[PDB]
C-alpha cells in the first residue's frame, strides 16, 4: 500500500534557508510515468502548487518561484529533499509531498508538515478590555469581554474572577497576527442589572513565559 | 477569468441527490477537456472523485458524476450520508502551461433543523477612540447550516477597505457563529451617517445598522 | 475502441484473421496527428522524406492512436525527437541518427552548428492542453513479409478433423485447395510437408 | 481583441536560462508560423532576433531559440550574458491586413536582492481646489526591478480614465522609482467618497486610499 | 551594409499635419519582396504598426488610421514621406521606419526620431508642496514631495534648501498630460524626528521662463 | 469556383451535358475533408465500410466543398454523426439506423 510520509522541523527562520524531506515506499520512483511533486497551503487559501520531479530527472517549477525552489533526489534513498531560499512570514503553511502521473494530478499525498517562518522569541501576554458600549443590554443579558495580544508562542490560558464564574464562558479560537505574535479573546454574559453591581475579571496564564495577568472587566460608559 | 468558479456551499436532505456546479470560459473548461472534480474531508488529506468530464473514480462509489457542458461542469453527487460532509474543489489545466483550482465549496447532510441567525452590531467604544481607532464589530451566531456571507455598507454604498472576515466554527451547543469587523478611524466614523452590516444564509438575510447621531 | 487509424495496403483488414505469412515486423514511433497521413507509400512530407519511408510495393498495415497519457508532461516534452533536415530523402525502410550538423545555404558547417547551420533534430513539446493536431500519438506499422518458404505466421482458427475418403475442400498450413484425401504407401522425405 | 500578451518581467542569474512567453488569440496566431521576436535597448534600436518562429539572422548570437506549441509562442534565451538587459517585443500577423506587436517583456539580469517598492499618496490640495482642478499623486520609490504595475479605483470600483503613469526610473541607490497621477476636478473629488491606489511588483500587492473627509 | 535614418520637425501643432522622410542605403527599393514601413511607440506604451508601402508603389495602412494616413515611395530619392493629418497630444510618440520583407517583418529599424503635439507655448509652473497628514512616521523617516503642472516647455531646474541635501531625493521625468503641458514631482526623505521642528524649503526655476519659484513645505495635523 | 473536389468517376463531367439518363440519386452528407477521399468505388475505411459504400459498377459524380463557416461552432457542433462500429461490412447503397 503507497506509504508516504515526511519529516523536518516545524519552526523556521525568515531569510534562513528552509530544507524539508518527504519519503515514500510501497514503489519506485525509477519506474516510467512516476514522479513527486509538492505543494503548500496556507490558512484560509487554496492549496499552492510548488514544483515537481518526474522519474527521468526532468526537473520542473513554477515560474513565481524558480529562483527559490530545489529539489533533490535519489531512488537508493528512497526519499527527496525540498529546499527553499529567503523564507518569509508569509510561507507560513501546510506543505504536502505526493505521486505525479497525468492526469491523476497527485494522486497520492502524504501527511503534509506544518511550517512557520518567524524570528519572534519567547514573549507573555498582554490584556485588554472589551466591554460592551453601555451599561445596558437588551435580551436581559450581555457579554463581556477579555483580549489577549502579542503573547508567543501559542497557547495561552485564560479564565475569569480566578474561576469564581462559569456564567457562559467562552473563549475563541486565537489568530496570528502579521508580526507574529498572537491574540485571542474571552466573553463572559451577565445580565444587564449586574454592569456596575457585580465585580468581574478576567486573568491570563503563559506557562512558557511564566506571566500572570489580571484586568477587571466592567463597562465604561461612553455617553461622555 | 484564470480561476474556476464555486459556490458558497451545498446542502441537502439525506438520500438525496444534489449537483455542485463549476463555471469558467471555453478556454480553460468545456471547450477543453481535462476537467476534474475533488472532495476534501477537513484536516484531511483531498481524494480524487472525477478527473477527465464524467469518469467513475478510481477506486471510489458511482453516485458521483461528471458534465460535458460546453462551458460548465456539474458534479451530481447522490445518496448524502452523513460521510459526505466535507469541501469541495474544481480544477482543470490552463491554456498555458499551469493548473489552477477553483474557488472552494462546502457540503453538509442538514442533519440539525434549518436556523435563522442571530445577528449583533456594536459600535466602537470610548477606549477605543482614544487609542486612535474605531472599530465596528458584528456577531453572527445560532444558526445552521454553517455557510455564511458577510458585507458591509456605509451610507447606503458598498465599504471595502478595513472589513475584515472570519471563518465559521462550532460552536458548544452544536450550532455555527462568525465574527466580522470594520475598522476605520475616529473622524471616518463620526463624520459620515450611518454605517450596516449584512449576512445571508440559507438565502434569507439580517442586516443590523448604527449611526453616530444615534449614539449621540 | 482506442485505434484512432487503421489501414492496410496490400491486403483487407476484414480478411487478416485468416491469412498465413512468413515474417511480420512491428515499427513503432510517437508522431503527431497530423503525421499520420504521412506514413503511407507514396506520399510525400517532412516525416515521409527525413524520417519515415515506404517502398511502392509496401504490403503492410499502419495503426495509430492518442498517447498523451503517457507521453505529455505538465511543463512540455523534449525527450522525443525527429529529423527536420535531410540531405537526402531517406530509402525505404532506411533508418538514420546522424547527429551531423546541416547545411542548408552556401557556408560550411565544418562540424560546428551556425547561421544555416542547424542540428539535424528537432524536439515535439508535448504538452497536455497541446492542440489535436499536435497531439501526440503512438503508431505501430506492421509489415508482412512472405517468401518461398513455409509460412511461420498463422491464424488464432481451430483446425477441423480429418475428413478423409469424400470431396472437401482443405487447407493445411495455408496451402488450400478441394479434392478428397486418402492414405498411400507414399514414402516421403522426411523433413517437410507436402 | 486585435493584440497579443507579454509577462511584464522576468529575470536569471548570469549564465542561466529563461523564457518569455507570448500568448496570442485565434486570429493571431492560428498556427501560423510568422511570429518575430525583437530585442531592444533603450536609445539604440530594435534588432530583429526571431524570424519566422526560430530562425536566427546572420550576427545574433545562436544563445536565442524561439519556440511555438499552441495559441502561444516563447522565446527560449539560455546564458543570460549581463548585456542582455533590455525589452523583448514578440509580434506576428494577424488574419486582417495588419501586423501586431504584443506588450514587451523587461528581462533582468544585473541584479540586487529583490526589494520591494515603498508607496505613498497624496490627495489633490487645497490650493489646487482654488484652481478649479484636483489631482491625486501615487509614487513608488526604491523597487527593483524597474517593472510594475499601477491601478486606480474610486468608490472602491476600478477606474480606467485620467490616469497616466511614468516607465521606471533608475536613480543613484541603484533601484527604480515611479509614479502616477489621476486627474480630476473638485466637484467629482468631493462627490465621490474615497479613492484608491494599487501597485502590483513581482506579484505582491500594495494599497493606499485617501478620502475627502480627511481634510478636517 | 544597409542602414536607415529617420528626420522630421520634432514639435508639432496640434491637429495641423505631421510629415516624416525616411532615407535609407544599402540596399535598393526596387528589389522584389522589400518594402519600407513605419511603426511608432508611445512612450511607456506597445508598439502600434502605422503604413507600409510595398516595391511596386503599392500601399497599405492599418485598418484603425486608413483616412489618416498616406506613404509615398521614391526610389530616385531613395526616400519614404509619411503624411498624416490632424495629429493631437495623444498621438506623441517616437516613430520608427524599418524595411521590410516577409518573414523578417521589419529586418532593420532606424534609430528613431521622438516627435510630440503640443498646442501652447511657454508657460510658467504651477508649484504645489505635499507633506504627510500626521506625524506617523513608523519607517523612521517622512518624505516630502514638490509638484510641478502645467508647464512647457521641458526643462526645470529643481533643488532643495539652497542644494544642502542631496541624499534621498528622487525626480521623475516630465509627463505629457492630454492638455499638452508637462507635470512630474520630486521627493525628499527626511528624518522622522525633523518634523516641522526643522524647516524645509523647496525651490525650483523653469529657465524658458525664468520662473524663480520657493515654497516651504510643512506637514499639517488632522485635528481641524 | 465554390467546390473544393469534383471528381467523376466511369463518366466526364466536360461531356454530361450531352447526355441523358433513366433517373439520378443525389446523395448528400457531411464529413471532414480528410477523409473526403474515402467517398470513391474501391475504396477501404470506416467511412466507406460501414456508412457509405459505392459499388464497382458505380458511374456518377462526387462533389465535396467546404462547410466550415455552415456547419461549425463556437462550442462545438456535434449534430453530425457517424457509425464507428459494425457487426459486418456495408454492402453498397445501404442504410441502417
Amino acid at each position: 500500500q503507497i506509504t508516504l510520509k515526511e519529516s523536518g522541523p516545524t519552526l523556521v527562520k525568515s531569510t534562513q534557508t528552509l530544507t524539508l524531506t518527504c519519503t515514500f515506499s510501497g514503489f519506485s520512483l525509477s519506474t516510467y510515468g512516476v514522479g513527486v511533486g509538492w505543494i503548500r497551503q496556507p490558512p484560509g487559501k487554496a492549496l499552492e502548487w510548488l514544483a515537481l520531479i518526474y522519474w527521468d530527472d526532468d526537473k520542473r517549477y513554477t515560474p513565481s518561484l524558480k529562483s527559490r525552489l530545489t529539489i533533490t533526489k535519489d531512488t537508493s534513498k528512497n526519499q527527496v529533499v525540498l529546499t527553499m531560499t529567503n523564507m518569509d512570514p508569509l510561507d507560513t503553511a501546510t506543505y504536502y509531498c505526493a505521486q505525479h502521473t497525468v492526469p491523476t494530478i497527485f494522486d497520492y499525498w502524504g501527511q503534509g508538515t506544518l511550517v512557520t517562518v518567524s524570528s519572534a522569541s519567547t514573549k507573555g501576554p498582554s490584556v485588554f478590555p472589551l466591554a460592551p458600549s453601555s451599561k445596558s443590554t437588551s435580551g436581559g443579558t450581555a457579554a463581556l469581554g477579555c483580549l489577549v495580544k502579542d503573547y508567543f508562542p501559542e497557547p495561552v490560558t485564560v479564565s475569569w474572577n480566578s474561576g469564581a464564574l462559569t456564567s457562559g464562558v467562552h473563549t475563541f479560537p486565537a489568530v496570528l497576527q502579521s508580526s507574529g505574535l498572537y491574540s485571542l479573546s474571552s466573553v463572559v454574559t451577565v445580565p444587564s442589572s449586574s454592569l456596575g453591581t457585580q465585580t468581574y475579571i478576567c486573568n491570563v496564564n503563559h506557562k512558557p513565559s511564566n506571566t500572570k495577568v489580571d484586568k477587571r472587566v466592567e463597562p465604561k460608559s461612553c455617553d461622555k | 477569468q484564470s480561476a474556476l468558479t464555486q459556490p458558497a456551499s451545498v446542502s441537502g436532505s439525506p438520500e438525496q441527490s444534489i449537483t455542485i456546479s463549476c463555471s469558467g470560459t471555453s478556454r480553460d473548461i468545456g471547450g477543453y477537456n481535462y476537467v476534474a472534480w475533488y472532495q476534501h474531508h477537513p484536516g484531511k488529506a483531498p481524494k480524487l472523485m472525477i478527473y477527465e468530464v464524467s469518469n467513475r473514480p478510481s477506486g471510489v462509489s458511482n453516485r458521483f458524476s461528471g458534465s460535458k457542458s460546453g462551458n460548465m461542469a456539474s458534479l451530481t453527487i447522490s445518496g448524502l450520508q452523513a460521510e459526505d460532509k466535507a469541501d469541495y474543489y474544481c480544477t482543470s489545466y490552463t491554456t498555458g502551461s499551469t493548473v489552477v483550482f477553483g474557488g472552494g465549496t462546502k457540503l453538509t447532510v442538514l442533519g440539525q433543523p434549518k436556523a435563522a441567525p442571530s445577528v449583533t452590531l456594536f459600535p466602537p467604544s470610548s477606549e477605543e477612540l482614544q487609542a486612535n481607532k474605531a472599530t465596528l464589530v458584528c456577531l453572527i451566531s445560532d444558526f445552521y447550516p454553517g455557510a455564511v456571507t458577510v458585507a458591509w455598507k456605509a451610507d447606503s454604498s458598498p465599504v471595502k477597505a478595513g472589513v475584515e472576515t472570519t471563518t465559521p466554527s462550532k460552536q458548544s451547543n452544536n450550532k455555527y457563529a462568525a465574527s466580522s469587523y470594520l475598522s476605520l478611524t475616529p473622524e471616518q466614523w463620526k463624520s459620515h451617517r450611518s454605517y450596516s452590516c449584512q449576512v445571508t444564509h440559507e438565502g434569507s438575510t439580517v442586516e443590523k445598522t448604527v449611526a453616530p447621531t444615534e449614539c449621540s | 475502441a482506442s485505434f484512432s487509424t487503421f489501414k492496410c495496403y496490400g491486403v483487407s483488414p476484414t480478411k487478416l484473421n485468416d491469412l498465413c505469412f512468413t515474417n511480420v515486423y512491428a515499427d513503432s514511433f510517437v508522431i503527431r496527428g497530423d503525421e499520420v497521413r504521412q506514413i503511407a507509400p507514396g506520399q510525400t512530407g517532412k516525416i515521409a522524406d527525413y524520417n519515415y519511408k515506404l517502398p511502392d510495393d509496401f504490403t503492410g498495415c499502419v495503426i495509430a492512436w492518442n498517447s498523451n497519457n503517457l507521453d505529455s508532461k505538465v511543463g512540455g516534452n523534449y525527450n522525443y525527437l525527429y529529423r527536420l533536415f535531410r540531405k537526402s530523402n531517406l530509402k525505404p525502410f532506411e533508418r538514420d541518427i546522424s547527429t551531423e550538423i546541416y547545411q542548408a545555404g552556401s557556408t560550411p558547417c565544418n562540424g560546428v552548428e551556425g547561421f544555416n547551420c542547424y542540428f539535424p533534430l528537432q524536439s515535439y513539446g508535448f504538452q497536455p492542453t497541446n492542440g489535436v493536431g499536435y497531439q501526440p500519438y503512438r503508431v505501430v506499422v506492421l509489415s508482412f513479409e512472405l517468401l518461398h518458404a513455409p509460412a511461420t505466421v498463422c491464424g488464432p482458427k481451430k483446425s477441423t478433423n480429418l475428413v478423409k475418403n469424400k470431396c472437401v475442400n482443405f487447407n493445411f498450413n495455408g496451402l488450400t485447395g478441394t479434392g478428397v484425401l486418402t492414405e498411400s504407401n507414399k514414402k516421403f522425405l522426411p523433413f517437410q510437408q507436402f
